């Protein structure tokens, strides 16, 4: 039962994030005021890893170097991290075949795509992988999952129905739908192939991904034998099920707590916010994880770390969290936003459910609303923002500026409007 | 007839002064009541939204179908029975959920209606005047009045303001949308609740509903919320003779720490609301509901678990009793709003001989 | 407002019995006791005064004898034959024939009926949660295919689906917008539908003007959508029905599971 190695597919969703992602590699960027990886890592030590495995090829350098930097490269560790170095930008598939080349998959491994955070006690899991894996010889892969905001309407991104056995918990089908953003499509054909096997079949859209997987070693050499699969979920899972190799068994788990896997802007947003909250009850701001911090917990949900400074007649909201070394100026209202550690604000500055990365210099009389800010980024005077308006990295924005909805900052100095330097696209600036 | 006697869980040693039973299954019953009392007394005895105020307006117009449905007979006249039709009606309202004191002045009313009217008008001619005028002894009393409530509190409330509230007072939940709407101001409000009834949470649902700043709070935690906590509201049930605020479960201890820091408590009430009987302690006489609600473990009302408790007859003295309704001391409420307008709990009694 | 509705008829896809004009379906012994006497004890429990019995071409007088002679009955009940059935219209044409003679909220049961469940509970359930229609589902035998599929919801208890296999094609086939509300979904396989059915009185304003209505079970349920167009006029609460589950044996009998009933009652 003991010895469990795991692999972590970082270099898989980049670009998904628009703006971002062009300097500095996706998993690098912070949550709250701390990176991703640090997340997924942390759920690696709690569930009992030996061997950890990382996928790095763009950016790769500067993945390596905080890994160098990180807390897990001292002996003291319950595990070591080894970086898989492949070509630049691909599937799944390919570094699969690559992983089994190389050899060191031993008996039962772990597979992470994204990074996810969850309060899930991961001993109950392995647990019913094991007992399930004991009832027949030919059984592969396990799935999470975890129930939804009652209705998934604001979710849209992910409209992964699953079809599911009310004994054996085993999954049927996978659909994407356009639904409610595309009127297009409205049909979805299912494989008669597995009616009176099953009995019992549950048909579910109210379920969350995670992509968080416990698997045999039969699933390298499968990857080889079929190098057509290129993905792990939309291709693979029913490849699977529709009778590849006939009597092989995929789980599907159901549990009632909170996991969800980070994707998009907006279920970033919303994972934040439930961060803020106490939805994940073990992982909370003031329990100090990467060491360095010193949150405290205050009541009415605000977080405050060690040497916060604040003006005086001064109002904090709902759900707040600010780092350390941090300086405010009078007439601020924050209400439901995370600022960054070492962070300079300005005077008279209206912030609503917006968002704010470490090292950030705000100009004074500005008001900023359901908008994201990146590391080392400055703002001027006079800044009104809408929603979903997300600011690149060492983006300078000058004095007098005003963006309408979803007007999206570049991070590299491509097609889109507004980029790094001086008065951005307002008087034609930039290389 | 009905079915009488026979109780489930212990007698129990230590609070004993009310009926803990009474008919849930419909098994058993006379072939003469109207449905839409057997249609109340289901829907009172497994309740989630009414707390007093609601529960008489319903059983008026429940009154009022009756009567609009009642054709006099040939041979026996109106008041011949009539009246043992409707001591019935309130025995078998007894038998699902104790009544409240509007309910009282109601039946009081309409035996008074009763002896007004003298069998010798036409029939269809009678009830035609009945029904018209329990339609506007329903619009003086409760929804004028109910007007003339809200309007008394908006003088009282203060610009910008943080409210704590509890239960599921039709009232307040009015109150606190007229504040949201009409006037529009920065009303913080925090609400509370206990564990048999998740009042607070659907009066909370309707405030988000209209899309209101709320705070959702327990009593276990109350001294971490209030240090913040301005005006508090209770949701009142019955104000006796002494002053004595008869109100739902978590209400007094909200009552006792307010009166400790600082800013007071505030009660809405109806002119029909008080009273003559009086006590002292919430032991006198207290609303006893059946442990079967507190079965459940946490989050919902249907759950359905296989947890640690289960045994309440079986097993040797465990009596996990609950109670509803109790009472708030009488010197730590300060204003009343009727529609008399204002007045203290201190002077209480000056509408019940002004009538 | 409140009444009972028996539904007669002849049988086609038994093999011997029924051919034969003295016997109708209505009067079969099937465990030493007539099939017709569970559905007035059915009646009597559920406690039920007005209930008109509803008649085909064939068999006039004879059911009429059978209510009278040895069946305990009590109550007052109303037999008419139209004569607009063919056989070929079963049911519906005889709901739309009667619909002046009900003045409230209706419940319409067949005369092939096995039952072993409380009565009082389904009309309660039916009185309290507030819709159009109610349907029972019950259990297959399990003691030593390609049939039907029901989709059922459960947290309120609802029914959307309950389209056979017969005319259905080579895939399974579901719409995006009856999925995305309502998000969980059961299919059953072993469940199947008892013949249970209650109705509210708002169905009359419908019956008369829009003939759509087929075998009381295809086009009867079936319109309640309030999905992608909506453009049949409402009645004014949303055209939604109902579905319970139990474990004890009640089911239909017109197939070769009749002699499967008698098996069961003798043990």
């Amino acid at each position: 039962e003991d010895r469990l190695q795991a692999v972590v597919l970082t270099d898989s969703y980049e670009t998904r994030f628009m703006p971002l992602t062009a300097v500095k590699p996706r998993c690098l960027l912070p949550l709250a005021n701390v990176p991703l990886i640090e997340y997924t890592l942390e759920f690696l030590a709690k569930a009992g890893v030996h061997e950890v495995f990382l996928i790095c090829s763009s950016h790769a350098n500067q993945i390596n170097d905080y890994i160098e930097n990180s807390k897990w490269n001292l002996p003291w560790s319950p595990f070591k991290i080894t970086t898989i170095m492949s070509p630049e930008a691909r599937c799944t598939g390919d570094v699969m075949r690559d992983l089994d080349n190389r050899g060191i998959i031993t008996g039962d491994f772990i597979l992470v795509s994204g990074d996810v955070l969850t309060n899930i006690d991961f001993s109950k899991m392995l647990e019913f992988h094991k007992k399930m894996h004991l009832q027949d010889k030919d059984h592969i892969s396990t799935m999470c999952l975890s129930k939804a905001s009652t209705y998934p309407k604001t979710r849209t991104i992910e409209p992964a129905a699953f079809v599911l056995d009310k004994s054996t918990s085993r999954c049927i089908y996978y659909q994407d739908l356009p639904l409610p953003s595309s009127r297009e499509k409205t049909s979805i054909q299912i494989d008669p192939e597995l009616l009176d096997n099953v009995d019992e079949f549950v048909i579910r859209n109210d379920l969350i991904d995670c992509r968080i997987d416990i698997c045999t070693s039969h699933v390298p050499l499968i990857f080889q034998e079929n190098f057509d699969y290129q993905s792990l979920r939309t291709d693979f899972v029913k490849g699977v099920i529709s009778s590849d190799i006939l009597g092989k068994h995929i789980y599907a788990y159901l549990t009632d707590e909170y996991a969800v896997r980070v994707e998009s802007w907006q279920t970033y947003d919303t994972i934040s916010q439930d961060f803020l909250g106490r939805w994940c009850y073990p992982l909370v701001l003031d329990s100090n994880i990467q060491d360095d911090q010193t949150y405290s917990y205050e009541s009415r949900h605000i977080y405050k770390e060690k040497d916060v400074v604040l003006a005086q007649s001064c109002k904090i909201g709902k759900c707040t969290a600010i780092g350390s070394g941090t300086k405010i100026g009078e007439g601020t209202k924050i209400e439901n936003s995370v600022i960054g550690r070492n962070c300079q604000i300005g005077e008279n500055i209206r912030i609503k459910n917006s968002f704010i990365w470490d090292d950030c210099i705000i100009g004074n009389n500005s008001i900023i609303d359901h908008s994201l800010i990146a590391s080392n980024a400055t703002l001027g005077s006079n800044v009104r923002l809408n929603d979903g308006c997300i600011i690149g990295f060492n983006v300078k924005i000058d004095d007098n500026m005003d963006l309408d909805r979803n007007t999206k900052i570049s991070a590299s100095p491509q097609d889109l409007d507004d980029q790094t330097l001086a008065v951005s696209i307002v008087g034609d600036k930039g290389v | 007839p009905g079915i009488s006697s026979v109780i489930p869980t212990v007698l129990e040693q230590s609070f004993d002064n009310s009926s803990l039973i009474s008919v849930k299954e419909l098994l058993l019953n006379k072939d003469l009541i109207h449905p839409s009392i057997l249609l109340l007394t289901s829907h009172l005895a497994h309740y989630k939204i009414v707390g007093s105020i609601p529960r008489c307006i319903a059983m008026l117009e429940v009154f009022q179908i009756v009567i609009k449905d009642y054709q006099t007979p040939k041979g026996t006249t109106l008041s011949r029975n009539l009246t043992s039709y409707l001591s019935h009606q309130i025995d078998l309202l007894k038998k699902a959920r104790p009544l409240s004191v509007t309910m009282g002045n109601a039946i009081r009313w309409l035996k008074q209606e009763i002896s007004l009217i003298d069998p010798s008008t036409p029939d269809k001619a009678a009830k035609k005047d009945l029904c018209e005028k329990i339609g506007q002894f329903a619009k003086e009393k409760i929804e004028l009045a109910d007007q003339l409530i809200i309007d008394n509190a908006s003088t009282q409330i203060e610009e910008s303001t943080t409210i704590v509230t509890y239960g599921s007072s039709k009232v307040l939940t009015e109150l606190l949308l007229h504040n949201a709407i009409s006037l529009k101001k920065n009303i913080k409000v925090i609400v509370v609740d206990s564990r048999p009834l998740f009042e607070g949470r659907k009066m909370a649902e309707t405030l988000r509903n209209a899309g209101v700043n709320v705070m959702y709070a327990l009593i276990t935690s109350l001294d971490t919320i209030f240090n913040d906590v301005d005006y508090v509201f209770l949701g009142a049930h019955s104000i006796l003779s002494n002053g004595f605020l008869y109100s739902r479960a978590g209400t007094a201890m909200l009552a006792m720490s307010a009166k400790r820091r600082n800013i007071p408590v505030l009660v809405c009430c109806e002119s029909l609301k008080f009273s003559q009987r009086v006590q002292l302690d919430s032991v006198t006489f207290n609303e006893l509901a059946d442990p079967n609600d507190l079965v459940n473990i946490d989050y919902e009302n249907p759950v359905e678990r296989r947890g640690n408790k289960g045994a309440l007859l079986n097993q040797f003295i465990k009596e996990r009793k609950f109670e509803k309704k109790k009472l708030a001391m009488e010197n730590k409420p300060k204003g009343n709003k009727i529609g008399g307008k204002k007045g203290s709990e201190g002077e209480s009694k000056d509408a019940s001989n002004e009538e | 407002s409140i009444q009972a509705f028996v539904f007669c008829g002849k049988g086609s896809n038994l093999a011997p019995m029924q051919h034969s004009t003295r016997l109708p379906k209505a009067l079969l012994p099937i465990g030493n006791r007539p099939m017709i006497e569970y559905v007035l004890d059915w009646c009597d429990q559920a406690d039920f005064k007005e209930i008109s019995v509803v008649a085909p071409v064939d068999e006039i007088e004879l059911i009429e004898s059978g209510l009278t002679s040895f069946l305990n009955s009590n109550h007052s009940h109303h037999l008419q034959d139209p004569k607009k059935i063919n056989f070929i219209s079963t049911g519906e044409s005889l709901q739309k024939e009667l619909l002046p003679r009900i003045n409230g909220d209706f419940v319409i049961l067949p005369c092939d009926f096995v039952t072993d469940i409380p009565p009082q509970v389904l009309v309660d359930q039916f009185r309290n949660r507030d819709d159009n229609n109610l349907a029972m589902t019950i259990y297959y035998k399990n003691s030593l295919k390609q049939q039907q599929f029901f989709t059922v919801y459960s947290e309120i208890l609802l029914d959307v689906y309950s389209q056979r296999d017969v005319t259905k094609t080579k895939y399974l086939q579901i719409r995006s917008h009856l999925l995305w509300n309502y998000p969980n979904l059961t299919v059953s396989t072993k469940l199947l539908n008892s013949f249970i059915y209650f109705c509210s009185f708002e169905l009359c304003q419908l019956l008369k003007l829009g003939p759509q209505s087929m075998s009381r079970q295809a086009s009867f349920k079936d319109p309640f959508t309030g999905n992608q167009q909506q453009q049949n006029p409402p009645t004014t609460i949303f055209i939604l029905p109902n579905e319970t589950l139990f474990i004890r044996a009640n089911n239909l009998n017109a197939y070769m599971d009749a002699n499967r009933f008698v098996l069961k009652i003798k043990s």
